[PDB]
């Protein structure tokens, strides 16, 4: 029995940021969702479109795990219509969602005494992201009429802004790993089953 | 393209990012100094502090690019119009180095001032040895040798200094178009623009005048009474109806009348209420006074205390060398970190205090979601006159008989109520004279009516007239007296205790009124009111977003400051003063000095 590989999107070392996250593509297996909703280390699990009992009998043709690392406030909107910086600018879910999202807390990974300032998100923009786009240019903002030309000065901000996460931080200023699988179908042999 | 209300919203975004992260490193530096007194974590400290500081500065000079008369959002406006403030930096660069060296000197010679014993072998300082001998003492000279000492040393110094101080800060506050350093300190009871919740810097004057009229009566029914109490004590010294000696009110000051309650107490064969030995009969520790502060608050619908609060706080002296700074004080980091710090002990004003500072950690919780530059209360006196009505309702009988400290068949005397009453007066209402006359004389100096050649002529003249208290030996003009107080000579506002009192009557009279307690007001407890929990909160959660009129509007019903709920709360005692005092004449006439005969 071939499983699909669920223990290298939830179990790993390194995760990626809100600007630039990582999607995964599983087919061709078999999926154990008993594992998910059974755990308790999950503090967000919650299913748009389907339901989180009766998900491994149906069949989908591919399946997209898209995982990143947020602060304890922006878990909210991951959500269909929500809008905020987050949504806005960095990863935006489509209103129509057949899919779940589960977040946990990582204060005891993310967070080291002094800062660990290697997570970014983008917080200016011309406009909002489309679904599921991805923007990773790195220019210079501009609020001005005048053109600044490449250089920060006066109304000209860069547009990716570090993340300050200490262990002593609130639970609202904690770090928390986010997994979005979103199941998508269309005419094909539907390669991801249940059990 | 975009207008400057969309410019200007970007900046303060980035402001934002920048500023939680740059305060969060530099109050979690300073935390690390108080719990733990050595050499290295000082200059990690000054480090931190230096570079908030100078990261302020270059964004005060940036926000002034973006004007304000074309901003129309109120919240933006507000959070542009606290960032856009430069303060001392506007002087020229040697005018400021002038007023640091001259602000530093004083700090040192106030803090290294030393006082001789008449008895060779006995060097005194203010901290301890000289607050021992003014608190706890009975006789006369050896008061009033101190008293002139401490001011014949430190003033005689001071004084120059002080011209030249008072001078450079008003230069300062025309720098910044205000008319004198008095108006840039009534600056923070401003509002402009709001519309029918306006205030004027002119018009706190006014109702801190008009407040004070209606405090006096009770203030001279209790004068009087202290007075034919300090016959007993000194006959020879003091007169029937003159002011009283400035020496003999308790303390340095005469700030408080609290130490004079063993010599005026009006019923001493009844002990005041002390449930310390009943609290050492259930093995209470301090955790569990914190848990019972917690859930005082939990029972009124406030939110419960953190999970890092209770891991990071110091809630007890340390015994493994480390030394600490006893004070006890409340902190908010900033990105929702919250602790408290106290040397706390098994004791009932323990017990009080932590219902104090968890009351401070309230308010910090609740206006923690609001905009960076708005996250303060709505003025100086509204964070200090929250804290003070948890630790009212904290003391009540009512309070501890549902807490088991005291048994159901407690029955309480009025001689001790009574008691209780005479206490509080002695702190409260004996208080707001000094602190008002105090910040006349320094308004009215720094407005230029007083000149520096009629100083000590008017700030005696002045102490009599609304203070009801004479000079023991006359003073010169080689004399600086106000320059003896911690405050005035560190450069820190004083009015703020003035209307701090206000406020916390006014807030409990309106909190006791929602719960629906019938009975007298210093009966009053709140526990188990759902009802009042919501109403402070609607007061809470703004902050400094909204106009302190209108905060004040939201939990009491009016946009003024009003003295009669303070004399509700005191009607009680004054229906037993005016019986005592009935057989004495009240008021102090100014003529009768005790160096004069
Ligand atoms: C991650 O590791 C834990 C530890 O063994 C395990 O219980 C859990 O099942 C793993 N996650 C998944 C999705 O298998
Ligand atoms: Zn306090």
């Amino acid at each position: 029995t071939n499983l699909c590989p669920f223990g290298e999107v939830f179990n790993a070392t390194r995760f990626a940021s809100v600007y630039a996250w990582n999607r995964k593509r599983i087919s061709n297996c078999v999926a154990d969702y008993s594992v998910l909703y059974n755990s308790a280390s999950f503090s967000t699990f919650k299913c748009y479109g389907v339901s989180p009992t009766k998900l491994n009998d149906l069949c989908f043709t591919n399946v997209y795990a898209d995982s990143f690392v947020i602060r304890g406030d922006e878990v909210r909107q991951i959500a269909p219509g929500q809008t905020g910086k987050i949504a806005d600018y960095n990863y935006k879910l489509p209103d129509d969602f057949t899919g779940c999202v589960i977040a946990w807390n990582s204060n005891n990974l993310d967070s080291k005494v002094g800062g660990n300032y290697n997570y970014l998100y983008r917080l200016f923009r011309k406009s909002n992201l489309k679904p599921f786009e991805r923007d990773i240019s790195t220019e210079i903002y501009q609020a001005g009429s005048t053109p600044c030309n490449g250089v920060e000065g006066f109304n000209c901000y860069f547009p990716l802004q570090s993340y300050g996460f200490q262990p002593t931080n609130g639970v609202g200023y904690q770090p928390y790993r986010v997994v979005v699988l979103s199941f998508e179908l269309l005419h094909a042999p539907a390669t991801v089953c249940g059990p | 393209q975009s207008t400057t209300e969309e410019q200007a919203k970007t900046f303060l975004l980035k402001f934002d990012h920048d500023a939680e992260d740059l305060s969060y490193q530099s109050s979690l530096a300073s935390w690390n100094y108080n719990t733990n007194i050595t050499d290295e974590n000082v200059q990690k400290m000054n480090e931190a502090r230096a570079k908030w500081s100078a990261f302020y500065e270059e964004q005060s000079k940036a926000a002034k690019m973006f004007s304000l008369e074309e901003i129309q959002d109120l919240t933006l406006k507000r959070q542009l119009q606290a960032l856009q403030q430069s303060g001392t930096s506007a002087l020229s660069a040697d005018k400021s180095k002038r007023l640091n060296t001259i602000l530093n000197t004083m700090s040192t010679i106030y803090s290294s001032g030393k006082v001789l014993d008449p008895n060779t072998q006995e060097c005194l300082v203010l901290e301890p040895g000289l607050d021992d001998i003014m608190e706890n003492s009975q006789d006369y000279s050896r008061r009033l040798w101190a008293w002139e000492g401490w001011r014949a040393e430190v003033g005689k110094q001071l004084r120059p200094l002080y011209e030249e101080y008072v001078v450079l800060e008003n230069e300062m506050a025309r720098a910044n178009n205000y008319e004198d350093y008095g108006d840039y300190w009534r600056g923070d009871y401003e509002v402009t623009g709001a519309g029918d919740y306006d205030y004027s810097r002119d018009q706190l004057i006014t109702d801190v005048e008009r407040t004070f009229a209606e405090i006096k009566p009770l203030y001279e029914q209790l004068h009087a009474y202290v007075r034919t109490k300090l016959m007993d004590a000194y006959p020879s010294h003091i007169s029937p109806t003159g002011c009283l000696p400035a020496h003999l009110l308790g303390d340095m000051w005469g700030r408080f009348w609290t130490n004079l309650y063993p010599l005026t107490v009006p019923f001493g064969q009844k002990p005041s209420i002390d449930v310390t030995r009943e609290m050492e009969n259930q093995s209470w520790d301090t955790k569990r006074i914190f848990k019972e502060a917690e859930k005082f608050f939990v029972s009124i619908g406030l939110p419960n205390m953190t999970q890092g609060f209770w891991d990071n706080s110091m809630l007890t002296e340390p015994g493994d060398g480390r030394k600490v700074v006893c004070h006890p004080t409340a902190w908010d980091l900033g990105k929702g970190d919250f602790r408290i710090k106290m040397c706390t002990k098994v004791t009932m004003d323990d017990f009080l205090t932590a219902h104090h500072e968890m009351g401070h950690i309230q308010y910090d919780m609740a206006y923690a979601t609001q905009p960076y530059l708005l996250r303060n209360g709505a003025n100086e006196g509204f964070h200090e006159a929250v804290g003070e009505i948890m630790s009212l309702s904290a003391a009540t009988p009512h309070y501890l008989k549902a807490l088991g400290l005291l048994p159901p068949d407690f029955y309480e005397d009025s001689e001790t109520e009574i008691n209780f009453l005479l206490k509080q007066a002695l702190t409260i209402v004996g208080t707001l004279p000094f602190t008002y006359m105090l910040e006349k004389w320094r308004w009215m100096v720094f407005k230029g009516k007083i000149p520096k050649e009629q100083w000590m002529q008017k700030w005696w003249e002045m102490k009599r007239e609304i203070v009801g208290v004479v000079e023991p030996l006359p003073h010169d003009e080689t004399y600086c007296d106000p320059a003896c107080l911690f405050h005035v000579a560190e450069d820190y506002s004083f009015i703020r205790y003035y209307t701090r009192t206000i406020y916390q009557f006014q807030f409990h009279e309106a909190l006791c009124q929602t719960a629906k307690h019938e009975g007298p007001l210093y009966k009053c407890d709140i526990s188990n009111s759902t009802d009042a929990g919501q109403r402070l909160l609607q007061m809470l959660n703004l902050g400094k977003s909204e106009p302190w009129t209108l905060a004040l509007e939201r939990i009491v019903g009016a946009k003024t400051m009003d003295v009669k709920p303070l004399l509700n709360y005191f009607e009680p005692l004054l229906t037993w003063l005016k019986d005592q005092n009935g057989n004495s004449f009240v008021g102090w006439s100014t003529d009768w000095t005790p160096y004069s005969e």
